RNA sequence: CUGGUAGUUAUGGCGAGAAGGUCACACCCGUUCCCAUCCCGAACACGGUAGUUAAGCUUCUCUGCGCCAAUGGUAGUUGGGGGCUUCCCCCUGCGAGAGUAGGUCGCUGCCGGG
RNA sequence: CUGAUAUGGAAUGUUUGUACCGCUUGUACAGGAUAGGUAGGAGCCGAAGAGACGUGUGCGCUAGCAUACGAGGAGGCAAUGGUGGGAUACUACCCUGGCUGUAUGACCAUUCUAACCCGCCACGCUUAGCGCGUGGGGAGACAGUGUCAGGUGGGCAGUUUGACUGGGGCGGUCGCCUCCUAAAGAGUAACGGAGGCGCCCAAAGGUUCCCUCAGAAUGGAUGGAAAUCAUUCGCAGAGUGUAAAGGCACAAGGGAGCUUGACUGCGAGACUGACAAGUCGAGCAGGGACGAAAGUCGGGCUUAGUGAUCCGGUGGUUCCGCAUG
RNA sequence: UGCUGGAAGGUUAAGAGGAGUGCUUAGCUUCGGCGAAGGUACGAAUUGAAGCCCCAGUAAACGGCGGCCGUAACUAUAACG
RNA sequence: GGUAGCGGAGAAAUUCCAAUCGAACUUGGAGAUAGCUGGUUCUCUCCGAAAUAGCUUUAGGGCUAGCCUCGAGGUAAAGAGUCAUGGAGGUAGAGCACUGUUUGGACUAGGGGCCCUUCUCGGGUUACCGAAUUCAGAUAAACUCCGAAUGCCAUGUACUUA
RNA sequence: CGGAAAAAGCGGAGCCGUAGCGAAAGCGAGUCUGAAUAGGGCGCAUAAGUAACAGGUCGUAGACCCGAAACCAGGUGAUCU
RNA sequence: GAUCCUGAGUACGGCGGAACACGUGAAAUUCCGUCGGAAUCCGGGAGGACCAUCUCCCAAGGCUAAAUACUCCCUAGUGAC
RNA sequence: AUAGCGUGAGGAAGGCAGACCCAGGGAACUGAAACAUCUAAGUACCUGGAGGAAGAGAAAGAAAAAUCGAUUUCCUGAGUA
RNA sequence: GCGGGGUGGAGCAGUCUGGUAGCUCGUCGGGCUCAUAACCCGAAGGUCGUAGGUUCAAAUCCUGCCCCCGCAAC
């Protein structure tokens, strides 16, 4: 169906993807994975024809429907509603091959279940990007890792991928172990023959001057033979090869400046019981509550539940929701409006940082942005890097009260673990949303729950 | 830092080769250079 | 005489001191127009002459610094020849640098006003 | 060792595949609620058996849907409205799968036997433990043989395994730039003394205009030995993308604007020089940039930043094109 | 590392397959060019063994059989950690 | 009597296979190839080198150039030597005007101590040192404000000479 | 062919030179490059070759003479061991 | 000239090799081994891949002197041996 | 019945000229200033067949605006393509 | 001279890939116990040998020195 050949995808100075040959089949079911910043979405756009490659070709067959990573449809609907709209639109188009970039970003459990069932029953080609491991297990039968600027192909589910990957890991460690050992072994023998060679020409005490002088030349030749053994060992070391140490990918963790340390137990937000509505239609009834300082408050709900609406009410300062003074709110949106798409990111973050330049750069380093990235447009960034930008900007702002609608969207496992660490260690206060049960279990000290049009509060997990 | 052919827009004929730093100049360069086929100055962009 | 403009290796300069002038050169006055300054009518640019020779500028004085500067000798040296050969001596020719006697506040030329 | 194929054929059967007939399948969200699509569509089904009730089975998103069975016997649903991307009845053509049935077509397995094989027996040629023939028995489409292909392969083979060098060897070096040596033109060796290169710059180029540094003395709020500021002194004690030498302040050092001459064809003549190559080049033409103009501009203050042919690749072309096109 | 055994998957040939693409031209076109059949050059999917990757085992198989700190009523050393 | 050399036999040593064995003897390809050594035969006459550059799987080889010879050419006679004149050039020497190395003296930021004290803050300060700054004097292949002799480039009609 | 192992005669097929330039098409005392009529390269201007002999040298052949250890092919040898 | 015949497991093609000056090269032509496998007169081959057109020619069967090569020999003879 | 056995009629067997040619099989030394493709070379050598010659040979040819008419050998083409 | 290393008290990572101070044992404190150990609860302790560089920032990249363990030399 789809043929890919000699494909070079180069972004600026770096080479993003390099592919000798690939081919996709009818009835295929593919995952395509990799850390943030590696070129999944760019490759996808290049297949779809949204983007051109510096080299090589793609050759398609039939209709292809391309769901995008980032919703541009600024509109009056929920994030999940927008995501499912785009998805069902792509499927309504009746495609042969179906392209998809992180479709489970803003979805919940029921929507993910219905999606994975519908795409099981789907018959035809499809390519998926997602970090949902269970979703990939449910769906895909081939898996393409964009690692080290190349595509490493794997079969079976993500389960079997992890299996074959662990085999490769162990296999490489074994190889490097052997290689280092042989090198120590032969280079030791090389030192041994150096010692011998140095001794070949120093006569014993037992010898005489005149007697020793007679075999100087033959001992010189013994010495020569030793040196020849040495050079032979060096050749064998060359023939071992330049076996490379295996790559230990560096962890992520966020480094936060000590903004303000107001007392654990201080009431940060008092919210009285109130029924809410945005177009007149009722969303839910708040039963009253308070939120104290140091609280890691989760906020839970289905799609279109009232969550983002409630956060907007907070930051707009409804008098029914009194955040105390000295609170220093800092907001992150589902649809990333908090960035200026005009500015470079050093601008976007050095304008909003109350903090030192060194500290600004430390936090960017903790998000693992390279020196190459600082002058990139916000238009120019991964779905994950934009999230990291807003969160890094949020941490530079002097805030004592973070508030985060779905930061788990376009993050990998390393960054989700680092964010978990952040929220779990954070000195101030935080109110987050996420449809990841894993993240919310790992992080939630307290819970705000929306169910059957009833909001509630629980100091549980 | 990479070598770059420059093709003409009216011809598509690769009249020049030069260089650029591929980070500080990430885009296809455009420069006005003489095209000997046409015997006039013409805009050439990178390939 | 003075305002420009040149050439000449600073003997031509640096410094100090003195006299003179809206005839010019200026300083100065103003920003109304051109045009201007990472700001600023300081500069540039424009429009004017109320005050002044204080300074720039012209002229003059000097040897403090600087620069130039021989003569004689010494060094080194081409060639030749001697030895005692880390090196050195002699014959002929050339010949310093340093330092000194001494020189220097410019010297020639063109155009215009007066 | 392994596979394909010929010698080399007859069945049966599993498991997949392909096409066809049938029968069930179709739930994001919102929405009466299980909405596949396209179109028709306002009426449509049905006492020759409707809705609804009771039971089981199957599916499944576990909401309910379909399917048959007992009684019963005519009633139901849609249109309409709203929901929504889209409408509900029913009709047909589709699509997506799932099952039955057929028909084809692969892989693999089991069996058979007539090819092939038997270093099994009996007989015969025949006084023969060879061979061949005949009859049985046994293996049997395997083996073996040929052709092709992958793997293993020091069992065997043909060869390679640097030069300088105070002997060879180790160590170091091998090409390019800069100083000293190098004896005041040039050149000039050593396993002689010191360092650098295998780049960078879309402005660190071109032009036009503008100005001038280091460091010290003080005076000063954070601010200090030393940030920035004012005055004075100051031929360069700075800077010159990068090593050093030469050179540069009437810029080649710093800013700003406009730009792309970091152009095409070439080039009298010189330098250097074994050859290969390297270097400088006024000027002519074309068409431009800057500047009023003069005029400057064929990269960067200069000198390193690189590698032959052969073979391949890309683009282009009023070239050829093995009788003619 | 070899040897043995396994049998799910990955990689893996020749051969089988032959989607398609160029060249050609009977006609169609105006020049440019478009072009059925056939022939021709090249050929993708799919299929495709052993071996290798992989898992167990195996040393009278090839082979291999370590460091640092402290510690006793004290002087040393360390049964011990 | 059998085993015969890409082989055989080996109580195994590179042992033996007709006085030959890390691969027999013989014949042929075969006049192997040899950048290696040796040798290369009569006479006189004229001229007469080099042992250098550069490149080289190159270093005791080769190739081109430089150097020799023979022949023929061509002239705005170009060669060589000296004299005169004009020039590039930074050596010897000398010098310190920069850069380094350095001696003595003046003088000091600052460090160490005795301390007075004391929130050791600031002083008495010490020749116990001491960055630097400055005066005089030394030194230099990779230092130069200077700077020869010689040698080099040329010009000339000078004066000889080939 | 002719003929004495001759000499003539015959034999003009072919070879060299007379025109070069260009990768070639091709143009031609010009040609190639190039936009050029420019300049420059090569040529012509600036005209002597050819056949045979002899001398020098070079190449292919053993190529100056002698000389390896070794390699390959066909055979002979177990009367020694 | 109704009809019929005109060299079949070849001619070609794939794979593997070789010979043609031609080393798989764009590789025509010829031959060997193995797989496949034609038309046969409105037919078939070649003209250096290949296609069309044109031209030339009839394979897969056989025979064939002379001119050419050599000299253990015979006869007569020659030599700036 | 064939095999087999026997008899009779023919035929061959082997040698050389250390030459010339046809086929089967087929080196290395050497050269490339190493060397492996390549060369040496289809040479030397083995073997088989022969004959006085052999082999080849009467176009499924060579060629191209023009045709020629079986093979072989020599001169040229040409050290060209 | 050649290799390893020098990170709380001990042993070890982390360095190659600059922002991340970690594992085990131990120490201090409070509990349990008649008391010690074990166990349970908390906490401290490293400017990464050192002096300088590069960088916005260094355990980490560059340089010099000083130490320890081996191996050589002697
Ligand atoms: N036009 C561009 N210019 C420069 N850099 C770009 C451009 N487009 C993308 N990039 C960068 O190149 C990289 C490729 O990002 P890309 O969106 O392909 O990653 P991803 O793996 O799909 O990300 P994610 O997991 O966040 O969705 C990122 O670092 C991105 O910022
Ligand atoms: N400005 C608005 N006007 C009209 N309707 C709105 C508006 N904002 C939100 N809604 C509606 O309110 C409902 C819930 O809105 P909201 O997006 O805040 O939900 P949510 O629980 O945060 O969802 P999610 O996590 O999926 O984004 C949706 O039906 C949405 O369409
Ligand atoms: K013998
Ligand atoms: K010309
Ligand atoms: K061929
Ligand atoms: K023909
Ligand atoms: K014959
Ligand atoms: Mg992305
Ligand atoms: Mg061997
Ligand atoms: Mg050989
Ligand atoms: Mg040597
Ligand atoms: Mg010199
Ligand atoms: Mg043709
Ligand atoms: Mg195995
Ligand atoms: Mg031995
Ligand atoms: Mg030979
Ligand atoms: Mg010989
Ligand atoms: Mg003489
Ligand atoms: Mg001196
Ligand atoms: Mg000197
Ligand atoms: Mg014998
Ligand atoms: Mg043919
Ligand atoms: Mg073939
Ligand atoms: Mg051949
Ligand atoms: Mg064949
Ligand atoms: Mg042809
Ligand atoms: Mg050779
Ligand atoms: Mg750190």
């Amino acid at each position: 169906t789809i043929e890919i050949n000699q494909l070079k995808i180069e972004v600026a100075d770096r080479v993003l993807v390099e592919i000798p040959h690939l081919l996709v089949s009818k009835k295929a079911r593919i995952g395509i994975i990799g850390q943030n910043g590696l070129g999944k979405t760019t490759l996808m756009e290049v297949i779809a024809g949204a983007k051109e490659a510096t080299s090589g070709t793609v050759t398609t067959q039939g209709k292809l429907a391309y769901i995008k990573q980032l919703s541009t449809d600024t509109s009056t609907k929920s994030g999940g509603e927008k995501t499912r709209k785009a998805t069902q639109h792509a499927m309504r188009q009746n495609p042969s091959v179906l392209l998809a970039d992180q479709p489970t970003s803003n979805l919940d459990v029921e929507s993910v279940k219905h999606l994975e069932r519908q795409w099981s029953d789907f018959h035809g080609a499809l390519i998926i990007i997602s970090h949902d491991r269970a979703f990939l297990d449910a769906l895909c039968t081939e898996i393409w890792e964009i690692k080290n600027q190349k595509i490493h192909v794997y079969k079976g589910n993500y389960h079997a991928y992890l299996e074959q990957k662990q085999q490769q890991e162990n296999q490489a460690e074994l190889a490097y172990k052997e290689f280092k050992n042989k090198k120590k072994q032969l280079q030791a023998s090389q030192t041994h023959h150096e010692i011998e060679a140095g001794r070949i020409v120093k006569p014993g005490k037992r010898l005489n001057n005149k007697e020793a002088s007679a075999f100087k030349a033959g001992k010189g030749t013994q010495q020569k033979k030793q040196h020849s053994t040495i050079k032979a060992l060096e050749k064998r070391i060359e023939r071992l090869g330049n076996v490379e140490k295996p790559h230990t990918t560096k962890p992520i963790k966020i480094i936060t400046p000590d903004n303000r340390v107001i007392k654990k137990g201080n009431t940060i937000l008092s919210a009285k019981e109130t029924a809410y509505e945005i177009a007149g239609r009722k969303l839910f009834e708040t039963k009253a509550f308070s939120i104290k300082a140091g609280d890691k408050v989760a906020l839970i709900g289905e799609n279109a539940s009232g969550k983002t609406t409630f956060l907007k009410e907070i930051i707009q300062e409804n008098p029914n929701l009194l955040c105390n003074p000295q609170a220093k709110i800092a907001y992150f949106d589902q649809e990333l409006n908090g960035l200026n798409q005009t500015k470079s990111l050093l601008e976007n973050i050095s304008e909003i940082s109350v903090q030192t330049k060194q500290v600004n750069r430390e936090v960017l380093g903790s998000m693992h942005f390279k020196e190459s990235d600082l002058h990139k447009e916000v238009r120019m960034l991964s779905g994950g890097e934009r999230v990291k930008l807003l969160l890094s900007m949020l941490l530079l702002s002097d805030a004592n009260f973070l508030i985060l609608d779905q930061p788990t969207n376009y993050l990998d496992i390393y960054a989700m673990e680092a964010l978990e660490t952040l929220i779990k260690q954070f000195a101030g206060t935080v109110l987050f949303v996420s449809h990841d049960r894993t993240f919310v279990n790992h992080v939630a000290e307290q819970l705000l729950v929306i169910e059957n049009n009833e909001m509630n509060f629980h100091r549980m997990t | 830092r990479v070598n770059i052919t420059l093709e003409c827009t009216e011809c598509g004929d690769r009249n020049y080769i030069t260089t650029k730093n591929k980070r500080e100049n990430p885009e296809r360069i455009e420069l006005k250079k003489y095209c000997p086929r046409l015997r006039r100055v013409t805009l050439h962009r990178e390939t």
